[PDB]
Order: C-alpha cells, then structure tokens, then sequence
C-alpha cells in the first residue's frame, strides 16, 4: 500500500495540520479532530484524502463547524478495527453543525467497538444505514439527539450502502452483489478474491487478506502480521524514548506482559514472572519527594526502587495501600519534617537497603524534624539490613533510644556509626519508655463480661502515681500492633490502689462486649516526672468464651410436591460459636374449624385458597504542700423433628396434600453438653392440593318418590383438598336448561345429600362437583332418569 | 526502703512513739524530712534522731 | 469592747493538752497558733476545754492531725478575724488530716484580711457546702478545698435556715456554720464595718462585729489600728505603729530594743524607728543613730544586703518570698518553683521588686502559674558568681504559662558571665529570647542547643508581620482567596503558606474547629491564592493566612500572618418548605401549615402557593356499586463524557399569591368535598429575577356538605298496562363529589319493603329507573342517594295503585 | 468535585479564557486549574 | 446501671460468696470492682 506509518495523531485551533495527511495511506493510531469555530463549508470542499484507507484505534470529532459530508474529505476510508477501543467505541462524534450527512459511503466493517453519536442537530440519512450489516453488535449503540429522531440503505442521495445479500454477512457484495472471499470484508474489487479484497476481516499480510499470522510473523495490533525484527526495532524505539514498550506474547506484539509475566533481554517474550514478580521503577534524580497521597500515587506497585526516596508529608491507610509493596531501596532513604507519621509501619516489606548513593554527610537513612513518629517497626519479628552508610537521628521528640539501639543491632551497623551520628538529648524527649513490666495474677471471662486484675506496682515515692489505663479493643488475627493511627484502642481510666501496707491488687472488670471474640488488652501507668517511672504489659489476648447464639436469618419454605417441602435458610447474624448443627420441627397445622360451620353456598362463594496536664499539675500541688507542711513541722535535735448438618436446606416428606404445616427452627452450637439452641424462628408453609382429591367419587344414587321428588346420595371424595366447603349440582332436564344447585356442608349431611322437590315431568340429569379448598373438583356422571 | 509523706508520720509516733517531737524554734534548713526520707532511703537512728527525750 | 488579756505571742502545742492552758487570759495573738500531733486525746478530754477571750490572730491558724477533735465552736467560741500577716504557704488557715472532725464550728469568724483557707483529708468533714466564703474572704478562687467527707461521701448537712441563704452560682442555698449556729450576712451597705444582730452599720473603723452600733469604743476589732481600747485609724503622735494591727509609745519600742540588744537572742531584732513605726529594721538608704533609734538617712548609697544562706533560696510561696521582703541586694543565687494553678504576681511583686542585684544566678524551674517576669520590677544586673552547674546564668525551663518575659520597649539588664538556658516554655516566642541577647550584651556567649529552637513557642503567635489579602471573591459555594507574596531573605526558608478558616456567625472571635489547609509555595505577579470548598450558604466564615519557616537560628526570619477576614458567602434556592399539612375545617375553607426551610439560605423573602383542583376519576362513572365488593372509598458512562471534557480541554394558570410572613394559610371559596392538590415554595428573594425553592406538593379534599348526598325534587311514577313503573326522579346535580348510586325502597301496603338498586349507568342508559311485576295496591316508594361522602335522605313515600 | 460540576470551578478561575482524573479522583487544589487556562483560544 | 440488672455481675465478681443489697451508686454513679469486691461479703 503506498503511504506513511502515520502514528495517530491530533489537529486542533485550525485546519493547516490536515495537509500532513496528506501523504498518509493507513493510520497506525487514533485521529481526533476537535475545536474548529473559524471554519466554514467552502473551505472543505478542496481538501480529500483518497489515499487514507486504514484507521487503527478510534475516531473523535467533535465542534465541527462547516462540515456538511464527509464524503469529500473521507472518500476511502475503509474501516475503522478498532484494535484500541475508546472505551468500547470506535467513533464517537459528538456536537456537529450544519453536518447533515454521513457521507463515509467506504466504511464496511468494525473489527469490535461500537459508535457513540450524540448532539447533532443537523444529522439526516440515519434510517437507510444497516448497523448488522456493519457492525456484528448493534446493541450497544446509543444514537440520540441527532436531527432524524427531532427499508432502502444507502449512505448519501447518490451513494448507497451497498446492501449486501443475506450470504454476504461478511463477506461483502461486489458490483453485482455476489459474496466476496471468506477474508474479504465488505467490499472486494473480484468477488472471492484474498488478493482483491479491499479490507481485510482478520489480518492483511502483503496484500493479502488471512485468518491468522504464520510464524515468524506474529499478530501485530489484531490487524496485521508483523515479524520479530521490526518488533525488537520499535521496542528498541521506545526504549531510547519517552511509551507503549512493545513485548511478544502469544505471537502478539502487546505493549506489556501481562500478569505473571517478565521482560526477557534475550527474546522479545513475556516468560512466567517469578512470583507476584510486579515491575522496577526508577528516578532519573534518584530524589523524587512524597508530599501526600497523589505523589505516592505514582507509586503504586512499584517494588525495587534504584534511587533515592525522600519522604515529607505534612499531613493513613491511603499511604498503606499505595506503600507496603517496596523491598529494597538502591540509595538512601530520608525521612523530613513529616508531621503526621505516627509510624512507619505502612513501609513493610523491606529487608535491605544499598544506600549506594549516600546522604549528604554519607548517611544511608536520615530522619529529622519528626514529631509524631512514635514506633519504627515490629523488630521482634520484622528484619531490616543496611548495606553501608550513617544513621541520622535529630529532633524525634517521640522514639526513646531503645529503638534507635535496635536499629544497628539488626541493621548490623553496629560500628559504622560515628559519635555524634545519633542524637542524645534531642530524641525522645517526649517518649517515656521505662520498660518496666506488668504481670496479670489471673484471668476469668464469661459469655457477657470478662475480668482483669494484674500485679501491683508503686514508684519509689507512692503518691506520684496517678492511676492507670486500661487500652482494649478487638482482635481479628493473632497480631496486633499497640500504635494505630493518629484512634482506636478504648481506653478506660483506673483508679489508684489503696495502700493495704497482704496487698491488694488494682483489677478491673470491664462493661459489656461481643462475646466469642478476640481481645487485646494492656495497661499503662500515669505518673508524674519530677525520674520518670512508668510501666505497660505485653499485649494479652483474650478469648470470650460462648453462649447461646442468635435466631436462624431468612426461613423461606417452598412447595414442591404435595408430600414435599423444601426449607432453605441463612446462618444466624451472631453464630457466637461454630455452629455444630440445626434442629427442624414441622408441626401439623390444624385447618381452620369455623369452615366447617360456614354456610360458603349463601352470599360469599369467595373462597380463599393457600486538657490533661491540670491533673498532674494537681497532684504535684498536693504533693508539694505535703513535703512543706513535713519539712517546716519536724526539726531534729413432641413433634416430628430433624437434626440438620452441616446444610441450609432440608427437604421433608410424608405430608398430605394441602396440608398446613409450622416450621420451629432453632441453631445449636453445642452437641453433647446441654446443647445452647437459640429462640426459634417460625414459618407456615403449605403443600399444593392434589389434583385429583377434588373429584367426586362415587356414581349418584338417586331415589324417585310418588311427586316427582328426588334424593341425591353422592360419595364425597373422602381425601379432599383439605376439605370441601360446598358441592355443586348441575342438573338438566330434556328440553330444559342445566339448572344449578348448591348443597352446603350442611345440606349435605343432613339430607344426605339433596331433596329436591317438584320435578317436572321428563328424563333429567345428575351432574355432582365438589368444592375444595382448591377449587371445583369434577362433576358426577349424569344420572339419568325419567319422571 | 523508701518512705514518703502521709504514711511518714505513721511510722513516726511508733519509732518515736510515747513522748513527742523536739521542737524549739525555727531559729527550711533543705534537708528536713523529705529529701532525707522520701528522696533517699533512711535508716532508724534517722527517725529516731528527731524524738523529744531520748 | 478593750481588749482584756494578754498578748500571748506565736505559739504551737504538741503531744498533750497540759501545754495549751497557756492560752489562759490573752485576746490576741501576735504570731501564729499551731495545735498538731495530737494522738493519745479522746473527745471527752476536748469537752471541758473552751477558749472565749481569743478574738483575733496575726499570722495563720494551722491544725494538723488532731486526734479526737470533732468541732471547734467550744475551742473557738469568739475567734473572730485572721490578720495573716505572715501566711503559712500563701494560706491563713489550714486544716490538714483532721481526723474525727465532723463540723468547723467558727460561727464567728467574719474576715479574713489577707491569705487563703486549705482544708483537706478530713474523710470525716462535712457542713462545708453550707458555708459562704465570699463574705469571709476577699478571693475565694485562691481557696482549696478537696478531699473531705463532703466530696465523695454525702454528709448531709441539716441546718436550720429561719437562717439566712444566699445564691452561689444559680441556686440558693442556706449558709450555716453548723446544726446550731449560721453565717451572720448582713446589708452590703455595712460592707466590712461590721453589723449588730438588728443589722444596725456598725463604726466606719469597725470589723467584723460591734455591741453598739457606730460607735468605735464599744467595737471587738477595727481594720485599720488599734490604741487605748477605743481603736482609731491612725493615731497620732507620739504612738508609733507597731506590727500594723497596734501602736505603742516609744518608751515601749525602745525597753524591747534594749532588751533584745542586750540579750543576744538569735532571733531577736534591733527595732528601729521610721515614719512613726517600730519595724524591725528600715530598708536600705538608711543607718540606725546611736542616740535616738529611729534610722536617718545615710550620705551614701548603701544597699541593704540580703544575704543568703547556702547561696540558694527557693520560692514557692507567699511566705517564702516575705523573708525577701525589704531586700535589695541578694547575696545568693534564687530559685523560682511555684507548683501552683492560680496566680501569684501580685504578691511576687509585692514582696519582691525592690531587688536590683543578683550576685548568683537565676533559674525559673517549673513555674506554672507564671505569665510574666514583671514582678521583678527594678531587676537590673545579674552578677552571676555563683554560676549554676553547666555554667549557666539565666535558667528556664518547662514554664507552661510564661508568656511574656520583659518589658523591653522600658527595662534595663545586665548579665555578667554565664549564658542563657531556655527549653519547654510552649507560650513563649523566640522574638523575646533574642531580645534579650541583644539587650543583656551576651549575644557572643551562645552556643548550640543552649536555647531550644522548636521547644520555645511550640503553639504561639508571634510573626510581627502582616500579610494583605489582595482579592477576594465569593460565590454559591467557592471563595477564591489571593493575598501579596512574602519573601524571607532567602526565599529557600519559606516552607509554605497555611490558611485557617472557621464559620463566624458573631464578630467575637479570638486570634491564633479552624478547619486548616495547606497551600504549596510560590514559584520565584504570582500571588500565592487559593479557593474554598464545601461553604454552607449565606454564612459567615473568618479567614487568615499564615507562614512556616525554617528553624532560623542565625537569622531572624519569624514569617507573617493576616488578620482575620469575615467574608459571608452569597444566597441561593432554599430547601424544602418544612411540615406540610393540610386541613379542610369547612367545606368550602382550606388551612395549610407548614415551617420554614431547613436551608434557609437567605432572608426569606416570602412563600408562592398555587392551589388547584383534581379530576375525579372516569372509571368512577362507570363501576357498578351493588355488585359484590361495592365498597366506595371515601377521601463507566459518567466518566464517558468526563475524559471527553478532559481530551477537549487538554493541558496547555393555577390561583396563588404572595404569602408573607405567614406559615398559616385559608383559602375559601371551593367546592365541598373535592380534591385539591396544593404545592408551596418558599422564595427569599423576589424583586431581582425571583428565586424560588422546589415545590412542597400536598392533597387535601373539602369537608363534605349534608343537603348534597340528599335527594332534591319530587318522585314521579308512570305506570303501563302490564303494572310496570317507570320512576323518575331529578337527581341531585350538585352531590359531594359525585354520586355512585341510588337506593330505591319501594313497599306493599302491608307487605314487606323492597330495596332496588339504580346505579350511574342505571339511571342514564334507563333514564329513571323501572319496577316490573308489581301487583295492584297501594305502594310506598322512598329514593336515596348514596354519594362520595356516604347517603343522602330518603324520598317521600310515593302512594299509588297499579 | 467531578465531572459536570468541576465545570463550574473551570469557568470560575479561568475568567474569561487531566482532568477529572484529577479532580474526582484526586484532590482539586487551582494549581492545575490555573494553568489549563486556554489562552490562545 | 443499678439494682434488679446488675446481680448478674455481683454474682459474677465474688462467684460463691453472695451479697447484702445495696445501687444508687451505679445506675447515678458508676460502678467500679472496688464496690462490687467490697459488696460481696465472705
């Protein structure tokens, strides 16, 4: 094909960029022409592009002013593939004037996408295009606001859509209408013609249109066939570029292994990626900053870092989730001035550091100005390795030298510190780690409540204690960590022990809770500096033992056959326990007795059918009023049930027809001991009637008196729906109408059956129906006798 | 063992006990009772040092 | 009254009672009473004691661990005013672990002239809420009270009261001493003159209490001095002052002269004489002449010395500073430690200000009620030779309240050697230490860490400079803010502007809730600005700026601030009208109530209402209303176009009226028993393009009427040969509504009463209705009209043979 | 703000001369919005 | 929190050891395990 790469590419603010396509032939890209005001009709009926053929990604136009077809400027345009949908859409033309015609007689075929019209006030010849024809999708379109909506197909007045036989799905319709090759799409200039076809369905190689890309040739943008070397050369391209690095998978030049897959420096495939194996990011300056949230946005994924970070965030889990997937860092790493780093527990997944490019100074981790930060990391468990390099640690008015002693006894920089490398005085001035333990005596809980009491503990003078804290919350796993965000952890104050001068222990029993959960509890004491001598205890989890759990959710019971009953329910809101097994009663529901005393044949036949520093500062006051008053004062000289396990669901059967039944369902927890079953949940539920127990059966025995009176003694169907509130009785005589009778519950057992009187001489009928619950059953066989 | 306020006048009155404290005139010095006692842990001859008679 | 008995000077009583019968015949004493350490007492050695001469104390009345005391009104029965001339600890009376004690008992106690009272850790006191110490004391907020039976248990405290009461803070309560006895509280007119018991002012001179009334002879204690009985304000020569509560001839002063000179007590002091007082000694400027003991002015200038024992004193109180009053020149380092909550600066000043030199060092150590260094009125030189350990002269450290810290616009320094100290001062700014290392001349002597650059000030105010906001804009929601550049000398310390913004609805509001923002610095025209979010509308909101520098140690960039702005976002639609309810008290009247918008967002200009009337439904003229069950009811792609904008912009009538003022509407004038729709919105601005609400939609139907469902017209009959009856009958054309049916309840004569049922379609397709197969003889034909709203009247009877 | 409604902010600060991306997702702070004035419009 | 709902937990903090009434601590005041230790008598 004679023409350009051409790389997709945008005119905006005037039409004088257009002309550079005026050497193209096929657009290996997207084309968006947008922002012509200054623009009128005259002007656009010089310009064409015969030689454009071919569109790769998508098409966007929008405020297009002078434009009325598109047939002059777009006369071959062929098809549009669609290989990088704009957004499931291969064309969108949005806000057009005085654009009255699609003109684009050319375009047979889109490969995937659909097109997106809207705003177009001018738009006509909307209803002679065939979408099916075009498009093999035509449900996703939204075509309106356009000047149609406020058969024959054809494109303009002179052009028409070239409407292929129902054969050419596909294939394409010549001059005379016969199908195209199978790789022909649309339109061919020889019908059945590879070599002919003037688009290609699947792949175009050299002319040729063909279904897939012979080796070495791989699929190149699902639209051609392109072999190793010219995709090694625009990987090469990109790699000396700003990017779209083009990689081969599957015989397809994408432009990324995809998951689980790396870049071989070898060959151009994506081997298996060794392990969650995400990427490498780099910084040119090897400095890049973290100001907040959106700077470390860019951050996401990245692993091995081969630079230097410097963090500074004057300010939670937004940090969490865009950090915690680094390991290794190639420089130093600083941290500056952060004001709301509590922690910097969210930096997880390290275990080394070069530090290859070095601190100012020739520091590989440099943390100043740090308020908040209290904790570095879990280092009972957590392990961190410095390749080289000095530690600096100035103004951290919160990590006490513990710590930072910690850091070289993992780090294993134990000797490449320098004195004056870490700060004495400026460093946790705040902090008050006195690692002084606390031991719990013992421990009892309960379903509801649970009870705390510890050892006792007093610094050297007694009254600079202050009472203690009591830090608690919930525990899902095993771990926790004692410094959350910025929250959390309830705390509750604790009252000072009296001095017993045996000894009482301080204790304390919290107020309600969740019972069968996990809770992490620890104490800390509160005294007054005058040194300090506080106290705290390793965090004790805590397991609140069971109790009877909460009702069965959603019992819905259906009807399946006339015997059985499915059951289907939801596990209990609060299992509190492992739920061991389900008990199910079913009860037979007793039907309604007043049916039986009422008289349904009368009027209603209807029958229904189933802030802190004033406290230390108080208490310093009190204290120093005591020692003045003793310093100036001395001077020296039943019921069917079932055990369901393990399941939601339970058929049950031995049931009659249309029978009410209760559901009582309880869930047990515990088997053997007592089991702890819930308050039960209730539901009625009801079989369908038999077809059959409706119908009356049994012949009608009738007795003819001297009057023409006749008694009626028909057999119930003794196994009704249920039960039958009426029969009725149609019975005709020759010559005469079928005459309606309704005989009652009533009527029926004390006349047995009907007595009717004064019949009119002739041969009669006797047809008996019975009404259940369900409806009418079936008439009697007519009785036919001669009066 | 370090003692301080409050409880310091019930060890007093027990080591001492019986007769009272010696008390002639103000004629504090800064080392009275609580830096002798509370700060620093004190011996009995210390306590008993500031009994009337003996 | 005089005063009959001794003075029985200071004393204190320890381990038995037998010592205190030296309290025998004296009123007054001069010095201090202590009872404590009392262990081996019981109440019934505490009965027969009793003490009625005492009237008043100089110095403080302090108990201490007094066993088997529960009351003090027989110890104390005329105890009447504290002096507190020399307080115990900033307090004039102290009850401290008093045990057994169940009630005061100083029903006579009346003033207090300077101190405080602390009572605590009793666990056996009560009747102390009953008691008003506002009339006993001058400042009551210097009181501590904690820690007795009154607080954590509940004593209660049954008085009589009969007696009287008084408010506290919004209640009043009686004020009694104890079962027996309550405060006396007379008019305040007899502000401290003292009252009798019929509320008779006593002298002008009084305190407390007089047996007759304006009369200073016949007075128990006077405020200003005392002489011969008969108290006067100040007597005149030749009685000299004495001690400030009396005042002698000079014959006295000078045999206690002589006799402490010639005994060489430890504690006695040579009394001089100045400006009529026998003090015991003048203050500096002066020399005690050998021939007459008054002191004359020295031809010198001769500082008195105040040494210092051990070269360091500590101030924690009132009566710690008192040993420093007078002096001038300390020979000493001092130590400033006030463990306190309340304020101290008056007395500070006071005792202290006259010193001028320090010849040690200064530390003020976790002072917490302190504001300022002023009371070191005429401080002027620190020689520092007794240099603190670290070498350090002037020390600071962890004063939670230390605002300002010299007056330097006035006051003078001096330091010698040493160099400054400061850490843990959070309201003291930098402006102020550097101030002083300019003034004092140290400026040379400073090195590293010596003072704390984040420590001091860590939440203050003090960038003395401003910043002005150049543009403001408001909006439906958006404030755009724009303000002047500011650029430090080296553009690299400023860190970034930082906005403060709060919602004012009063002008009152403080300086330095207030929601803050960050803003990013300004690349090096291009003012700085920002733009607000999420502004409730028509709604007042203050707004200031602010700088963040660097630590700016060797320079002295303190960054900038604006004030505070009050900028009041523009109005709007309004919300829904609130509570719409409609009710239909007449048939032709309609109420509507309804409450103001939740959203008012502006001033409520006034409401529109439209009213208007239904359609009844069709299906209702073609239902038949006698067949059963007759019963008739009675009344992803929001994003597709968001990158579009993104790729296009690319980086570079019904009847109403105005109702005003009123929730409350009547509309009259409708038709009984129909429908109306109703919708209200609210408008809060009308003439300038009104602006109006969404609309409030409401239903509500008339009452019904009675003559409507009631059949109008006379019944007539037509009657064929095969005794068929057509009837006809005007219906009612103006019903409630409309009507469904017609009941007609035609009879035999004699015989049973039939009813016939002539719906819509019966009486329109019919016209009329028809009776077929009647028998001749008198009949009886009544119609009812069953409308909307129930059933009309019954026709009359309609006679006639067939 | 979104899409729609960052309109009002864009005809606001522009006077009378990515997105969404920035300003849905992301925080909306007229660094951006100042400097994607069209100018030569 | 007072007398009638709270003998679940006088019956929980001593166990086996019972109790004497009296509540107008707890349901106005608050109850804190050292009146509900001293509650329970042995």
């Amino acid at each position: 094909y004679p023409g350009e790469v051409c790389p997709g590419m945008d005119i905006r603010n005037n039409l004088t960029r257009l002309h550079e396509l005026e050497n193209c032939s096929v657009i290996e890209g997207h084309l968006q022409i947008l922002l012509m005001f200054k623009t009128r009709p005259e002007d656009f009926r010089d310009l064409s592009f015969p030689k454009l053929i071919m569109i790769t990604d998508y098409l966007l136009l929008f405020r297009v002013y002078g434009l009325e077809s598109l047939k002059d400027l777009f006369p071959n345009l062929t098809v549009i593939r669609g290989s990088r949908l704009f957004f499931n859409y291969a064309l969108v033309i949005f806000e057009m004037v005085h654009l009255k015609e699609l003109g684009l007689y050319n375009l047979m075929n889109i490969t995937r996408g659909s097109v997106r019209i809207e705003k177009n006030n001018e738009l006509c010849y909307l209803a002679t295009i065939d979408w099916s024809r075009i498009l093999d999708s035509v449900e996703d379109n939204y075509i309106v606001l356009n000047k149609d909506d406020n058969v024959e197909r054809c494109w303009t007045h002179s052009h028409c859509q070239k409407v292929c036989p129902t054969i050419c799905k596909s294939h394409g319709c010549t001059a005379e209408g016969l199908c195209c090759h199978s790789e022909c799409l649309g339109n061919c200039s020889q019908p059945d013609d590879p070599t002919k076809c003037v688009a290609c369905r699947n792949f175009y190689l050299d002319g040729r249109c063909v279904e897939t890309c012979p080796p070495p040739y791989y699929h190149f943008q699902d639209w051609r066939c392109v072999n190793f070397s010219f995709c090694q050369d625009l990987h090469h391209k990109c790699k000396n570029s700003r990017c779209h690095q083009y990689v081969i998978h599957n015989n397809k030049c994408i432009p990324e292994c995809p998951s689980g897959y790396t870049m071989n420096s070898s060959n151009l495939l994506c081997t298996p990626c060794l392990g969650p194996c995400p990427k490498v990011c780099h910084l040119l300056e090897g400095e890049k900053t973290i100001d907040s949230v959106t700077s470390a946005q860019e951050l996401r994924g990245c692993t091995v870092i081969n630079g230097s970070l410097i963090i500074n965030i004057r300010g939670a889990a937004e940090l969490e989730a865009n950090l915690g997937l680094i390991e290794e860092i190639s420089g130093y790493l600083k941290i500056r001035r952060s004001y709301a780093l509590v922690s910097l527990s969210f930096f997880r997944k390290l275990r080394l550091i070069r530090g290859e490019t070095l601190e100012i100074g020739n520091y590989s981790f440099y943390a100043l100005d740090n308020q908040n930060l209290r904790q570095l990391w879990d280092w009972s468990k957590h392990n961190l390795t410095i390749t080289q390099g000095k530690l600096f640690f100035h103004y951290n008015p919160k990590l006490c030298l513990s710590e930072i002693h910690k850091m070289e006894e993992v780090s294993g920089t134990k000797g490449r510190q320098e004195r004056n490398d870490i700060a004495l005085k400026t460093n946790g001035d705040q902090a008050s780690c006195e690692n002084e333990l606390l031991k719990f005596s013992y421990i009892r809980t309960s379903f509801d409540k649970i009870l705390l009491r510890w050892e006792p503990y007093w610094p050297p003078d007694f009254r600079d204690l202050l009472g203690f804290m009591l830090f608690y919350k919930e525990a899902p796993y095993q771990n926790v960590t004692e410094f959350d965000g910025q929250n959390s952890w309830t705390v509750v104050d604790i009252d000072p022990p009296l001095r017993s001068n045996s000894q009482n222990h301080p204790g304390w029993l919290m107020r309600g809770l969740k019972p069968w959960t996990q809770y992490a509890i620890f104490v800390k004491t509160l005294v007054t500096f005058s040194r300090t001598y506080g106290a705290k205890s390793d965090i004790i989890y805590v397991q609140t033992d069971a109790t009877n759990p909460s009702v069965p959710l959603d019992p819905i019971s259906v009807s399946n056959s006339s015997s059985q009953i499915i059951l289907k329910w939801k596990p209990p809101s609060d299992p509190n326990g492992n739920i061991t097994h389900y008990l199910v009663f079913w009860e037979r529901q007793a039907e309604d007795s007043e049916l039986f005393e009422l008289d349904y044949c009368l009027k209603g036949l209807k029958l229904p059918s189933r802030q802190i520093l004033k406290e230390l500062e108080e208490s310093s006051f009190r204290k120093t009023f005591e020692d003045y008053l003793h310093n100036v004062v001395f001077v020296p000289r039943h019921r069917p049930f079932e055990k369901v396990v393990n399941k939601e669901s339970l058929v049950i059967s031995g049931l009659r027809h249309f029978t009410g039944y209760r559901i009582e369902l309880q869930a047990c927890n515990q088997d053997t001991p007592e089991e702890r079953c819930s308050v039960a949940a209730y539901v009625s539920a009801r079989t369908m009637p038999e077809a059959k127990a409706d119908d009356i059966v049994g012949p009608v025995t009738h007795e003819i008196f001297e009057n023409n009176v006749v008694h009626l003694m028909w057999q119930e169907p003794k196994e009704p729906n249920g039960l039958i509130v009426l029969y009725e009785v149609s019975y005709r005589r020759y010559g005469d109408e079928e005459l309606h009778l309704c005989v009652s519950r009533k009527h029926f057992a004390l006349e047995r059956g009907c007595r009717l009187r004064g019949l009119s001489p002739g041969n009669y009928s006797v047809r008996i129906r019975a009404t259940s619950l369900a409806g009418n059953g079936s008439w009697t066989e007519p009785t036919y006798f001669y009066v | 063992e370090t003692l301080c306020g409050g409880e310091l006048v019930d060890t007093l009155q027990f080591v001492c006990g019986d007769r009272g404290f010696y008390f002639s005139r103000p004629a504090r010095r800064s080392r009275g009772i609580v830096e002798e006692c509370c700060f620093r842990s004190c011996d009995l001859a210390l306590l008993e040092t500031y009994c009337a008679t003996p």
